[PDB]
């Protein structure tokens, strides 16, 4: 629990940086995910952002919209598995909201801090 | 390495997509990107590395 309240801080930040979209930050996002994940996590990450994907944020949002993440509740299943539930939000430089959704991020991780995300599955609510 | 390309080319292909102006700039980035994908599945790593060098250039030019 001294370790779990820490594992929860690392778990919020991971879901934030990963599910955000600021087009001026993609290289640091990528770098962040690269250094916080296993290579299949990091890859499925990239195979989602690729412009090959119709649902990619780059295709939808481009340079106009910017996605924000609000952490709602974390479900600590065990020491290596957690479920972050959160809210998305897409608004332009005007403020007119387009997307506002409710998401579960089913995570498997390892933490001693050396935080590594070994699994990542998203679910819409 | 095949993985290392997929991440690099995906990023590269994003930043080219974002900077491109008319549909004639988007068409070239979308095809290069898909070709770098098609080539990595065919296990043409030596070739995909060059189509990534073409995508990398189009990115120099667009800035």
């Amino acid at each position: 629990n001294p370790y779990i309240s820490v594992a929860n801080i690392m778990l919020q930040n991971y879901v934030k940086q990963r599910e955000k979209y600021n087009y001026d930050t993609l290289k640091e996002q990528f770098t962040f995910i690269k250094n916080a994940s296993t290579s299949i996590v990091y890859m499925q990450f990239a195979n989602f952002m690729n412009i090959d994907n119709s649902l990619s944020p780059v295709i939808r949002y481009q340079k106009l919209y910017r996605r924000s993440i609000n952490i709602i509740s974390i479900n600590n299943i065990n020491n290596n598995e957690a479920t972050v539930t959160f809210e998305s939000l897409a608004q332009n430089n005007t403020g007119e909201i387009l997307e506002n959704m409710l998401w579960e991020a089913k995570i498997g991780f390892i933490m001693d801090f050396h935080f590594i995300v070994t699994s990542y599955k998203l679910k819409l609510l | 390495n095949a993985e290392e390309i997929t991440e690099k080319a995906t990023l590269v292909g994003i930043e080219a997509w974002l900077l491109a102006k008319d549909e004639e700039q988007k068409k070239k980035v979308r095809t290069l990107n898909r070709q770098v994908k098609k080539l990595l599945q065919q296990n043409d790593l030596d070739q995909a590395k060059r189509v990534l060098d073409q995508l990398k250039s189009v990115l120099e030019d667009l800035k």
